[PDB]
């Protein structure tokens, strides 16, 4: 009687969303065609497929997702590949004309011809489930379609459904390496809409993972196919407690209750460990005490933000594997002793500990090698003031002469909209500093 | 390190072995196994003599096969 | 405990509307009454189970192979136990008149 | 095959130090409570007058 | 409340397993079960339909 | 009634006890697993002294095992009778001292006293009427003697009235086995005289001395040397557990072997001990036992008893024997050797009898006598210590762990004073 609806919007969401299903598809013995083999069943417990799947009565199952994108090329690939049989035919709603990175294009002019259909599909899936806990929304900020569509859909959802929880796994632009040239413009606008309409949104900047890949896996030739997979494991970690047995579980509703001190400050960055290739994964014990060390190592943080420049508000750091509770006690204590991790004055203890037993699975053809214990951390720290710091500064340079502005004013949006985003981002800058001042 | 042996040859006696020994009459130190042990050991030593010499020449002949072939 | 007074045993039979003969009443006591010269402490544990064996075969678990009795008009049929079967010596004359 | 078999479903759901206490301390009859040892022993009009004092140092307990 | 544990060589079709004093009658074998037994080398018993 | 506990520390102390509990165990018939199978009723009348009771009837020696290195106590268990010791009593650290007295008395030994002393205070308190403590330790190892002596000092401050026994093994100078021995012995010996009530000296050189030439065993091993000491140590408390003609507990022996407070160093031995090849020529009669118990070679201390004069001596015969032939034979040895015996204390020998002989033997005796010959041992240890100290060689170890050089001088003086004062009587005349 627990479920979650997955929404993928934009190519960044779709490609990563594509990745998140192979991990989910394997984790319950469902082949690409969707039919469970009558032989070689590995299923522990029952209803496990219910958290993300719905039964068709006899045989196969269906995924609980709705893919949105105006560019047919990205969507058309899936319907001709090896997972064609999986998705429901009339939920891959897509258009004809590309957004063209004009944030207004996907939010005032071109988007309005598809948003109506998208919500209606959402109505159908809402009734099928019973007590929906929340939605998972994936999108890449650096694109108008992801930024434009994301804001429109979220605002409609916040009024259509109400108090239900929603999570956004975005991908923000990097400090120095960025593919597009207009990414700073759509970043400021997006956070304006997503600050007032989402519960928990994490940071997944591309540049950091490139460092994440190099140090451990020892691979100098990474591509987005490897990149997305790593996000798949973290996706699995955050939901390990909703479809498996455990000793001390966590519900999705127990995230807006331990990780957001105030309504405004709800940006958190993750970190994963261990990620050790098959060539070296079997020469160390991987103790619970040592693994958590890699969790807080500054370099392995999910995003390119050094935690050492700020405070640590609260870390609801999760476990999966062969962890005994007594060992976890020794791991939490050791972290507090170290002087390089310093917390806030008004949060004596900032850990919400979780445990699940089903060990991580191995996706064939990938890079990850099998392990016993894995800990995924969703940590909120004052260091996040930096990421917004640089983004605001970049916006200032380009709008002084207001270059690139005239490609937007022709999309029907008023001129004053651009300046308004600065109030939201700038005002957010003054709030973090106020949270950290010792009293 | 630990001490799990009284000497290099005899393990500590079976618990049923020490029936007397309450008074200093039974000691297991009088040996009377000394003569027997030496006789068996000396023969075994010769065995490693022969075994190692055979390997050594086998190495030499193969080594000398290296030179003869060079010719 | 597992034992009730012998007289209280008579109480249930009279109240239960099930009628029994005096010599039969002796039969139950000889088989169930606690082995003692005086009276008192008649244990119903053995009696209750066996008599109730015709309802549902209590304690069926722990023996999957066994299957409970179905019981039918043929269950009260054994109530016909009687010395009238002597006619079975030769029922032919009974057959002749009947046909 | 000494400590590699570790599994989360085995470590957590297997009590360690709280299983039945080893034997030689279970030697007690739950049915025998006090007021039953002597008062309910039986009693007898004639007692067995025999007494004995074994010629060995009585064990101290 | 014991200290002896099962080894897969104990389960089999047609025999009684003890599980919390409740008696189980494992009757049918899935398709994938048979091969592993034949691979390891312990005999397998003939099936019968469940009454 | 008047039982005694055991506190054995250090390796050499550990091994010695490793068999001692095996020795007495076979005496009372205690099986290795803790169940009783003894034959005579008397084998259980006075078991309370060394053994304690537990539910289920199994018997546990009330000993304390202590060391700073895992090897000593992780091994003694694997041998016969290794399971009798209670698991709780074991107390062991994680580092080891490495023969450095400093490591054993200030840094590691002292830090570990809190746990060890706690067990002793719990075990001793359980007694009805305690008699005292007996300590076995070796003086050649820093970690052993280091915290070994510190335990003695702490005990005396809270149990002033219970006797205190200690059997120290000091290194003879002929067979050398440790290089830092002089520092350990001289400083350690200083603590024992001030605190310990009684200590019987034992020297390895004698053990070999006894082994080759009287037991004629072809190849001795460390086990054999342990055996003789254990048997002798059982004799000192022999009659405390059994009835006899003249019962004599430990306090009784003290009252007849310590003329003055500061001369409390004895030397002991055992007899008879006949060779496997000689037991058919010797005759077992009381006269034979007396002569051998005084023969110089038999004494466990390398110092020949004949180089000085006796001050006190005690003999605890075993088995049934005519008290005539104990007194007369004992009087025999004190009139034909008037030169070796002090004069101002007449009839300077004690006598005792126990009614239960060692299993498999008929007559035996154990000796305890304070002789001026022990003056020799202190001189040899003292001579080496001064030689090594004039150059401060090997002194950097101890001076770097909070210990100053003044303490060494104080240790030398008191030890130096003992040798001279200890001989103020062997020249003294009435
Ligand atoms: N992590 C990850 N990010 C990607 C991937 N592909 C593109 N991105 C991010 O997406 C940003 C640009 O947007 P796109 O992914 O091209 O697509 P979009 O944002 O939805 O906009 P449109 O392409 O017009 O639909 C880049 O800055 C990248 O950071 C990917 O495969 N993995
Ligand atoms: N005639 C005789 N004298 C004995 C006997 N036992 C001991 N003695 C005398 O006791 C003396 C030895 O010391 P004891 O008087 O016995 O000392 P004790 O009897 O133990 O007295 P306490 O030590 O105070 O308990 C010897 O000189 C004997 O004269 C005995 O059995 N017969
Ligand atoms: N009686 C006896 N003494 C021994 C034996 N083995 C070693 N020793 C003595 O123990 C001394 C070494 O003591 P050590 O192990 O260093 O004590 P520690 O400092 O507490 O570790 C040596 O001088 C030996 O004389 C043995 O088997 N029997
Ligand atoms: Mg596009
Ligand atoms: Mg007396």
């Amino acid at each position: 009687m627990r479920e979650v609806i997955s929404i993928h919007v934009g190519q960044g969401g779709i490609q990563v969303g594509n990745a998140c299903w192979e991990l989910f598809c394997l984790e319950h013995g469902i082949q690409p065609d969707g039919q469970m083999p009558s032989d070689k069943t590995i299923g522990g417990g029952d209803d496990a497929f219910n958290t993300f799947f719905s039964e068709t009565g006899a045989g196969k199952h269906v995924p609980r997702a709705v893919f949105l994108d105006l560019e047919p090329t990205v969507i058309d690939e899936v319907r001709t590949g090896t997972y064609r049989q999986l998705f429901h035919p009339e939920q891959l709603i897509s258009g004809k004309e590309d957004a063209a990175n004009n944030f207004a294009r996907g939010h005032y002019t071109i988007g309005k011809e598809i948003v109506d259909l998208c919500l209606d599909r959402i109505r159908k899936l809402a009734d099928n489930c019973t007590g929906l806990q929340g939605f998972l929304v994936f999108n890449s900020v650096g694109g108008g379609t992801g930024s434009g569509l994301g804001s429109l859909l979220l605002e409609r959802l916040s009024v259509d459904y109400g108090k239900k929880s929603k999570l956004g796994f975005t991908i923000y632009p990097s400090p120095q390496v960025s593919t597009a040239v207009v990414e700073p413009y759509n970043s400021i606008l997006s956070t304006h809409s997503l600050l007032e309409h989402t519960d928990v949104a994490v940071m997944l900047d591309n540049e950091a993972i490139y460092d994440i890949c190099r140090r451990n896996l020892d691979i100098e030739r990474p591509t987005y196919t490897n990149l997305n997979r790593l996000i798949a494991q973290v996706i699995s970690s955050l939901t390990a407690s909703l479809r498996f047995d455990g000793a001390l579980n966590v519900d999705i509703t127990e995230f807006q209750t331990n990780l957001v001190p105030y309504p405004r400050i709800h940006f958190m960055l993750s970190s994963y460990a261990p990620i050790i290739s098959a060539e070296k994964a079997y020469h160390e014990q991987l103790s619970v005490a040592e693994i958590t060390n890699s969790a807080f190592e500054p370099a392995n943080m999910m995003a390119k933000c050094d935690p050492r420049h700020g405070k640590y508000m609260a870390c609801s750091m999760m476990y999966r594997g062969d962890v005994v509770p007594k060992d976890v006690n020794a791991s939490i204590a050791t972290i507090k002793t170290k002087r390089t991790i310093q917390f806030v004055d008004w949060c004596p203890t900032g850990f919400k500990v979780g445990i699940n037993y089903q060990p991580p699975t191995v996706v064939p053809g990938g890079d990850l090698a099998k392990v016993m214990r894995a800990v995924c951390m969703i940590s909120n720290s004052t260091a996040i003031a930096e990421v917004f710091s640089r983004l605001d500064h970049k916006f200032d340079l380009m709008y002084a002469k207001r270059a690139f502005v005239h490609w937007y004013v022709g999309e029907g949006m008023e001129e004053g909209e651009f300046s308004e985003a600065r109030e939201d981002l700038a005002a957010l800058e003054k709030d973090y500093e106020e949270v950290g001042i010792e009293t | 390190m630990k001490r799990v042996k009284e000497s290099y040859f005899r393990e500590h006696p079976h618990w049923s072995d020490i029936n007397g020994c309450s008074g200093a009459k039974e000691f297991e130190g009088e040996d009377l196994a000394y003569d027997a042990r030496i006789k068996y050991q000396k023969e075994t030593q010769k065995q490693w003599i022969e075994q190692q010499i055979r390997e050594k020449k086998m190495r030499e002949e193969a080594e000398r096969n290296e030179e003869r072939a060079y010719a | 405990k597992g034992v009730v007074s012998e007289q209280q045993f008579r109480r249930v039979l009279d109240v239960s509307n099930i009628k029994l003969s005096e010599q039969d009443i002796n039969l139950l006591l000889s088989e169930f009454k606690v082995d003692n010269i005086p009276n008192g402490q008649v244990r119903y544990s053995d009696f209750c189970e066996v008599i109730d064996e015709i309802f549902t075969k209590k304690a069926i678990d722990k023996d999957p192979l066994a299957t409970v009795t179905q019981f039918q008009p043929e269950t009260t049929l054994p109530a016909r136990r009687y010395y009238l079967n002597l006619t079975e010596e030769e029922k032919g004359q009974l057959r002749h008149l009947l046909n | 095959s000494k400590k590699t078999i570790l599994s989360g479903f085995m470590k957590n759901n297997s009590i360690v130090g709280f299983k039945e206490c080893l034997d030689s301390q279970l030697q007690l009859k739950d049915s025998k409570s006090e007021y039953n040892d002597k008062f309910q022993s039986k009693n007898r009009i004639h007692r067995d007058t025999s007494i004995f004092h074994i010629r060995n140092k009585s064990q101290i307990i | 409340n014991s200290t002896d544990y099962y080894t897969w060589e104990d389960l089999n079709v047609g025999i009684n397993i003890n599980l919390f004093e409740r008696v189980f009658r494992i009757v049918d074998c899935d398709s994938f079960t048979k091969e592993f037994f034949v691979y390891m080398g312990k005999k397998m018993n003939s099936p019968e339909r469940v009454p | 009634m008047r039982e005694i506990v055991h506190i054995q520390g250090g390796q050499c102390g550990n091994q010695i006890g490793a068999k001692f509990w095996e020795v007495i165990s076979d005496e009372h018939g205690i099986d290795p697993t803790g169940t009783y199978h003894g034959d005579s009723d008397l084998q259980l009348e006075r078991i309370n002294v060394y053994y304690n009771e537990a539910t289920g009837g199994r018997y546990v020696p009330r000993a304390i095992l202590m060391d700073l290195e895992p090897g000593t106590m992780d091994s003694v268990r694997a041998g016969p009778f290794g399971q009798l010791f209670r698991p709780d009593n074991f107390v062991f650290g994680q580092t080891g001292a490495g023969n450095n007295w400093a490591k054993g008395h200030y840094t590691e030994g002292a830090e570990l006293i809190d746990s060890v002393l706690d067990v002793v205070r719990k075990e001793a308190e359980g007694c009805d009427c305690l008699q005292g403590f007996q300590i076995t330790h070796s003086l050649g190892g820093g970690t052993g003697s280091g915290m070994g002596t510190l335990l003695i000092s702490k005990v005396r401050e809270e149990y002033p009235d219970r006797i205190m026994e200690t059997f120290s093994v000091v290194p003879s100078p002929k067979v050398s086995d440790t290089v830092v021995e002089p520092y350990n012995a001289t400083l350690s010996v200083h603590q024992l005289v001030e605190n310990a009530d009684e200590c019987m000296v034992i020297d390895n050189e004698a053990l070999y001395d006894i082994c080759f030439r009287t037991l004629k065993l072809t190849t001795p091993t460390y086990g054999d040397l342990n055996h003789l000491v254990s048997a002798a140590m059982s004799g000192v408390t022999c009659c405390l557990r059994f009835p006899g003609q003249l019962n004599s507990d430990l306090r009784k022996l003290a009252v007849n072997l310590i003329p003055f407070p500061r001369l409390h160093f004895f030397m002991i031995g055992f007899a008879p001990l006949t060779s496997r090849g000689s037991q058919q020529y010797r005759a077992l009669t009381v006269p034979e036992l007396t002569q051998q118990m005084f023969d110089a070679k038999n004494m466990m201390c390398a110092a020949d008893p004949r180089h000085g004069r006796y001050l006190t001596a005690s003999a605890l015969f075993r088995g049934r024997m005519s008290t005539k032939e104990v007194d007369e034979q004992m009087l025999n040895v004190q009139n034909k050797n008037s030169s070796y015996f002090v004069e101002w204390i007449p009839n300077n020998i004690k006598s005792s009898i126990c009614d239960i002989p060692p299993k498999g033997l008929k007559m035996a005796v154990t000796f305890v006598g304070n002789s001026t010959a022990i003056q020799e041992m202190f001189k040899r240890v003292a001579e080496q210590f001064t030689a090594m100290f004039r150059r401060k060689a090997f002194l950097h170890w101890y001076t770097g762990e909070g210990m100053d050089e003044m303490e060494f001088t104080e240790a030398e003086s008191n030890m130096n004073d003992l040798v001279s004062e200890y001989q103020q009587y062997q020249d003294a005349t009435a």
